[PDB]
């Protein structure tokens, strides 16, 4: 039930220095809790804070950090249930 | 009509349609049962009796069987859960 | 373990036994807190009813059926009826005082009544974990309050309300929009800080 | 205007399907209306409206005589102009 959520976002964007990334940490914040049940969201978009990191990289949603790095490949055996 | 008003009238009179050879149209599954009771059996219903105690209606209920659910006869066994 | 109350606080709101306030504006008659729950014998059946309450107005009648120990009382219009007789009268006691109506139904089985639309059922630790309804099952345990008809905890409280329906051919409850400002309150700012 | 599900129960009107009949019950106005499958209306007024009611239905006296008052309060007896 979003209602804690929405006094947490409130109260964040009310009283924090910089209301951009207090917002955006707070929509964060429920999606994850959200995503914690099964149910994914995708609310990020041009107007919400989608995340912008290095030109090497790009934003997905279903991620497999099981081979994502390759420190993986030194340590083939090791499990990455994940 | 004349079973009606003189369903109201407090005589209702049972049986007419045996052989009337006319019956009055209901949806499929369930058949025009004069005098059923106004309180159904849908299958999510809780088991309050002397609360469902209204007067008698004419109108057509499902088969001695078959609870209702949304308005379909289906049998017993099979009530859906809701969750 | 002291004993423990509903309340229907204002029109649409619910206290349970065990603290939890939840909104549920219903339009039905509801199964407030009754004791035939499981494979329990159970006694009583006390029942609300909502009449032109969805929205929290001016009109909002509310009507309560008690059905314990064979007769059953009711209460409305600021008047009590008993319709019919319970069969130990000795412990039938509606005494009455201030602006409230207070029914002594038993040992452990009170209700109280402003005469207008809050009712609190009060039970002693007789019961402690036998009850279920709108008032959850009062076993001290704030969580699963929730638990519908269907034996299944239900994260929004119209599903929980709606699974408590006595007729269970009138309408269910609409899942409304979560807004701070419900009906008029919605654009009139003024009005707002006013309320508030 | 506006087209609505079904059961309905707004100000105190409970609409809903009994024993397969549409049922438009306003027990705190004391009426119940129904249509059955074939299309037959049926309204049951109350007894509070004993000789106020005034329409196409005749006034609710025990006479059955004088059941076609016009709207200008003169009884007729061409059903047409009742
Ligand atoms: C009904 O009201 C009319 C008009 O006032 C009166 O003439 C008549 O006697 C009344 N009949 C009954 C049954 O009360
Ligand atoms: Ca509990
Ligand atoms: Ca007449």
């Amino acid at each position: 039930s979003p209602l804690p959520y929405l006094r947490n976002c409130r109260y964040d964007v009310c009283s924090c220095s910089d209301g951009r990334e207090c917002l955006c940490g707070a929509l964060a914040s429920y999606a994850a809790a959200c995503a914690g049940r099964g149910v994914r969201v995708a609310w990020r978009e041009p107007g919400r804070c989608e995340l912008n990191c290095p030109k090497g990289q790009v934003y997905l949603q279903c991620g497999t950090p099981c081979n994502l790095t390759c420190r993986s490949l030194s340590y083939p055996d090791e499990e990455c249930n994940e | 009509e004349y079973a009606r008003t003189c369903a109201q009238e407090g005589m209702v009179l049972y049986g007419w349609t045996d052989h009337s050879a006319c019956s009055p149209v209901c949806p499929a599954g369930m058949e025009y049962r004069q005098c059923v009771s106004p309180c159904a059996r849908t299958c999510q219903s809780l088991h309050i009796n002397e609360m469902c105690q209204e007067r008698c209606v004419d109108g057509c209920s499902c088969p001695e069987g078959q609870l209702l659910d949304e308005g379909l006869c289906v049998e017993s066994t099979e009530c859906p859960c809701v969750h | 373990v002291c004993d423990a109350t509903c309340s229907t606080i204002g029109m649409a709101h619910y206290l349970t036994f065990d603290g939890l306030k939840y909104l549920f504006p219903g339009e039905c008659q509801y199964v407030l807190v009754q004791d035939y729950c499981g494979s329990n014998p159970g006694t009583f059946r006390i029942l609300v009813g909502n009449k032109g309450c969805s929205h929290p107005s001016v009109k909002c009648k509310k009507r309560v059926t008690i059905l314990v120990e064979g007769g059953e009382i009711e209460l409305f219009d600021g008047e009590v009826n008993v319709k019919r007789p319970m069969k130990d009268e000795t412990h039938f006691e509606v005494v009455e005082s201030g602006r409230y109506i207070i029914l002594l139904l038993g040992k452990a089985l009170s209700v109280v009544w402003d005469r207008h639309l809050s009712i609190s059922v009060v039970l002693k630790q007789t019961y402690q974990e036998k009850v279920c309804g709108l008032c959850g099952n009062f076993d001290g345990i704030q969580n699963n309050d929730l638990t519908s008809s269907n034996l299944q905890v239900e994260e929004d409280p119209v599903d929980f309300g709606n699974s408590w329906k006595v007729s269970s051919q009138c309408a269910d409850t609409r899942k409304v929009p979560l807004d701070s400002s419900p009906a008029t309150c919605h654009n009139n700012i003024m009005k707002q800080t006013m309320v508030d | 205007d506006q087209r609505v599900s079904m059961p309905y129960a707004s100000k105190g009107l409970y609409l809903e399907t009994e024993a397969g009949y549409y049922k438009l019950s306003g027990e705190a106005y004391g009426f119940v209306a129904r249509i059955d499958g074939s299309g037959n209306f049926q309204v049951l007024l109350s007894d509070r409206y004993f000789n106020k009611t005034c329409g196409l239905c005749g006034n609710f006296n025990i006479f059955a005589e004088d059941d076609f008052m016009t709207q200008e309060g003169t009884l007729t007896s061409d059903p047409y102009d009742f």
